[PDB]
């Protein structure tokens, strides 16, 4: 079990291309109003329309 | 307007307050920007320049 | 949640035009205290504005009923307006300034012809206070013909407030009102049964420029023998700008000098330049707006 | 003024055309004022001007 | 402002000559560098204990 | 010895005068 | 102003005249009116002993507690509260900032007066949260301050001076700092850091106005000598003694123009002597210098050191005419110096050659660390164990 944390660290490295791939373009930048709560927030994109949107890993 | 950008140190110290906007009035041609754009040449930098008709777009 | 537009979670947050118009407006800083010289001026503006809106209770008790219309009058360099709005700093009231046009008002897109639904909605975020405000160098162009802009808006904010629901006798919401003349007012506004009181500012006194010069002082360091006198003699004023310059530009005096204390002698220095710069408005016959 | 940052420093030519909420305490402390210049000031004003220029003087 | 400034120079100036001959040496005599400077041996040996502190 | 001051002020004029009056 | 109270205290405290000066010193509290903190105030105040109260005696005849402490004392609440509740009262029928502002400046000094420091922060909170210009806010801090002080621990001044530093901050007025800077430096004498306390009073000389001070002309004497203990010869030449400043801020110093001579001189047989003079004259009149000890260590070390560094020889004839103390207790008092070695000398009493290593390699920078180390070493394995458990 102490090796089978070794093995799921590097199922979690290639997990984590995963996300790396929608942080990569194409993106839109906003701009943070606040935030009301952890898994969802509200924002401000750069149209002059705001959005109510996820935070992706809790983003501190 | 060039002394705080400097020393904001000396500036707090002498006992006016942190920087705070300017406001320059006038009749026309009097120089208002004037002194504002010379300072502005000799520094080379801390100084934006932002037209006031590139707040609007079309969209 | 989009192409539904089914809600997720509810923000806590409570959103309205009137709260980001207070915001925008902002309120002073200034303490009455600083103002001070002024202290005859504090005690008549309390009553009939702030005494009704603290206490409906009181006055609804004794059988009156409470003031509509407020109006200052008098000086605007005497540092009247700075007060005026003091006096909403103070209270906590909303921030709502109409001046007959559409400064940057939200609600309509004009809060000038909202008499009825102004009054609403600044109960919901009671006390709050209207503003009406002229100093005679903005909005110069609508002085004239009606005599003045602002006046049209306050003749029509005091007849539906003098009887709107049970709001006769009760009262949260002031209309402030200043105004440079005797003569920008319309015959409604002169004849008492709705307006109490009429208040009065004096021109910038000698006696009382010491006291605002005084607490400005303090803000820097004095050296030995008071010479706060000789410096308020010698100015004539116009503004509570020309009082508060004084004490930056012997600042400024003494940053060039590379002084590590604030001195006597630059006081001297700062009045002196401070002076020249007034009576060049005074032969341009200019207030401090041009 | 999150940080120390002197705010918008502008120059306005139109006294109508102005907003007075601008003008409240703490957000500005100093109004500078642009006169014309009396017959003493507005010779240094020529003065620099035609040091600018080069030239054989035949101007005083 | 002329008699003033040079005053401070002056005082200075014998520091500076000194400076200069005793950075690349070490346990030099006090003879040897009061030549250079064109000082006595014995102004010197003052200077130096201010430079020391 | 808790303090050397109290101690210090009465050394420090009684070894000059000595001193001074041999040597110095 | 109430800084006078201070001045005067700490000569019965001190041994240089116990009895008399006890009635001039219980009078300034008499007038205020300071009775409930007054008899708890006495134990504290004491490290060189001899109580200001009547509460006990020590070394001599202590003054009595007059009757006129107790009278003005009840006369002046009884009247502070009157005052006070037609404009707690008025303040809800009225604007809530301005009254209740005015009402509690006033409250707040009279409470000072007594003594109280507990009632002093009550007093000042409401009056923060309200309304208030910025020079009016920040003077009101110096009386919780001057309490502290008065008080003399440590401890208290110690919980006043974190809440007084937010503070100034907020206001921003210099004039305001320089009455602040006056008590940071009278705390700083009290302690082991005079070091802190002269850099306080030599700012403040210059430019002075005055109010809250407990006499120009002590202060000036006194802020000269302070200036001596942090400042070795190199700074101390320059600034005090040949400096522009010293002029400016007048003078009454001669005992202490004196001695920053000796060190110049490089004469120092007449710098001891006057340290001695120095403990009796200044420190005691003064209530602020407890652990004497440390003057005393840091004044000799500056005398010997300034010599020692400058030069890695003298013979021994020469050294001890310089110094001007006896043989014995020169060396002595060394000893307890080179075991630190910042100096770090030899003296030889067979080769007549005092020998000055002077290190400024890696021996000083690693000696520092060693001291430093083995506070860090206690502390560190008594957080493990408490924890475990």
């Amino acid at each position: 079990i102490k090796d089978e944390q070794k093995n799921l660290k590097k199922e979690f490295l290639h997990a984590q291309e995963e996300v790396k791939r929608i942080q990569s373009i194409p993106l839109v930048i906003g701009q943070f109003l606040e935030a009301v709560d952890q898994n969802t927030a509200i924002v401000g994109s750069t149209t002059g329309s705001n959005y109510y949107v996820r935070i992706l890993s809790t983003i501190d | 307007v060039e002394l705080p950008l400097t020393h904001f140190e000396l500036y707090k110290q002498i006992g006016i307050d942190p920087p705070r906007g300017v406001l320059m009035y006038g009749p026309p041609g009097c120089g208002k920007t004037m002194l504002a754009k010379a300072v502005a040449h000799h520094t080379t930098a801390a100084f934006i320049r932002v037209v006031g008709s590139e707040f609007v777009q079309k969209y | 949640r989009n192409d539904s537009y089914t809600l997720h979670k509810i923000l806590p947050n409570k959103v309205d035009p009137l709260v980001s118009l207070m915001m925008v407006e902002k309120v002073p800083d200034s303490t009455y205290e600083m103002i001070g010289g002024l202290d005859k001026q504090i005690k008549e503006i309390k009553e009939v504005i702030e005494l009704p809106v603290k206490h409906p209770e009181l006055f609804e008790a004794l059988g009156i009923a409470q003031p509509k219309g407020v109006l200052l009058y008098g000086p605007p360099g005497t540092g009247k307006t700075l007060l005026a709005r003091a006096v909403a700093h103070h209270t906590d009231c909303t921030f709502i300034r109409v001046s007959g046009s559409e400064l940057v008002q939200k609600f309509i897109g004009e809060g000038a012809r909202m008499v009825r639904e102004l009054f609403v909605m600044a109960r919901e975020h009671a006390p709050s206070i209207i503003f009406m405000d002229e100093i005679d160098s903005i909005g110069s162009s609508r002085l004239e013909g009606g005599s003045g802009g602002d006046s049209e808006v306050q003749r029509t904010m005091l007849e539906l407030l003098n009887q709107l629901d049970g709001f006769e006798a009760t009262k949260n919401i002031k209309v402030i009102m200043a105004t440079n003349r005797i003569d920008i007012l319309d015959s409604a506004l002169l004849r008492p049964g709705r307006i109490d009181r009429k208040i009065e500012f004096p021109p910038p006194n000698e006696e009382a420029r010491l006291d605002i010069l005084k607490i400005h002082s303090r803000k820097m360091n004095l050296t030995r023998g008071i010479n706060l006198r000789k410096i308020a003699e010698l100015m004539p004023g116009a503004s509570g700008a020309e009082v508060k310059g004084v004490c930056t530009e012997a600042g400024m005096y003494a940053l060039r000098e590379r002084r590590v204390h604030v001195t006597q002698e630059d006081f001297e220095m700062a009045v002196a330049k401070v002076m020249q710069k007034d009576s060049e408005k005074n032969m341009s016959i200019k207030k401090l707006w041009k | 003024d999150q940080n120390v940052n002197v705010k918008v420093i502008m120059a306005t030519n139109r006294a109508d055309t102005l907003d007075p909420a601008l003008l409240r305490p703490g957000r500005l402390d100093r109004k500078i004022e642009f006169p014309l210049p009396d017959r003493r000031q507005k010779r240094l004003i020529f003065s620099t001007i035609t040091s600018k220029m080069n030239l054989s003087e035949e101007v005083d | 402002i002329i008699s003033t400034h040079l005053a401070k120079l002056y005082d200075n100036l014998l520091e500076q000559n000194l400076i200069r001959v005793i950075e690349p040496f070490s346990r030099v005599q006090i003879e040897h560098i009061s030549s250079l400077i064109k000082l006595s041996k014995a102004d010197v040996e003052r200077k130096l204990s201010q430079m020391i502190l | 010895n808790v303090e050397d001051d109290f101690s210090n002020q009465l050394r420090a004029e009684l070894e000059k005068h000595g001193y001074k009056m041999e040597t110095s | 102003m109430p800084l006078e109270n201070l001045e005067e205290e700490g000569l019965p405290k001190n041994p240089d005249l116990r009895i008399a000066q006890l009635r001039f010193l219980l009078s300034l509290p008499e007038h205020r009116g300071d009775t409930a903190v007054r008899e708890e105030l006495m134990a504290a105040v004491r490290e060189n002993n001899m109580a200001p109260y009547y509460e006990a005696l020590c070394k001599s005849l202590d003054w009595q507690m007059d009757m006129d402490l107790l009278s003005k004392m009840k006369k002046a609440n009884e009247e502070e509260l009157k005052r006070l509740d037609e404009e707690l009262e008025d303040a809800e029928k009225n604007l809530g900032e301005s009254e209740i502002r005015d009402a509690m400046m006033a409250k707040a000094e009279y409470l000072c007066q007594i003594g109280d420091k507990e009632g002093a922060l009550t007093a000042f909170r409401k009056t923060y949260d309200k309304t208030v210009a910025l020079g009016h806010r920040l003077d009101i801090v110096f009386y919780l301050l001057r309490i502290g002080l008065f008080y003399m621990d440590n401890d208290l001044i110690t919980r006043n001076t974190e809440k007084a530093k937010s503070l100034i901050e907020e206001g921003g007025d210099w004039d305001r700092r320089n009455r602040l800077k006056v008590y940071q430096g009278l705390y700083c004498v009290a302690i082991r850091d005079f070091k802190q306390a002269a850099e306080l009073f030599l700012d403040t000389v210059s430019t002075f106005t005055s109010y809250e001070l407990m006499d120009y002309k002590t202060f000036v004497t006194y802020t000269v000598y302070v200036s001596m203990i942090a400042l070795e010869r190199p700074d101390l030449r320059e600034k005090v003694i040949k400096g522009a400043e010293i002029l400016e801020v007048l003078h009454s110093l001669p005992a202490v123009r004196q001695y920053l001579f000796s060190l110049y001189e490089c004469r120092y047989s007449v710098f001891f002597q006057s340290l001695a003079v120095v403990e009796q004259e200044m420190k005691k009149d003064w209530l602020f210098a407890p652990h004497y000890r440390y003057y005393v260590r840091e004044m000799r070390i500056h005398a010997y050191s300034q010599l020692l560094e400058s030069y890695r020889s003298l013979t021994l004839g020469y050294m001890a005419e310089a110094f001007g103390v006896g043989v014995e207790f020169i060396d002595q008092e060394l000893s307890r110096f080179i075991a630190a070695g910042r100096l770090h000398c030899k003296i030889d009493k067979v080769n007549e050659i005092v020998e000055t290593n002077r290190p400024d390699s890696k021996n000083w920078q690693y000696q520092e660390t060693i001291k430093k180390g083995d506070l860090l070493l206690n502390r560190v394995q008594k957080l493990s164990r408490v924890i475990n458990m």
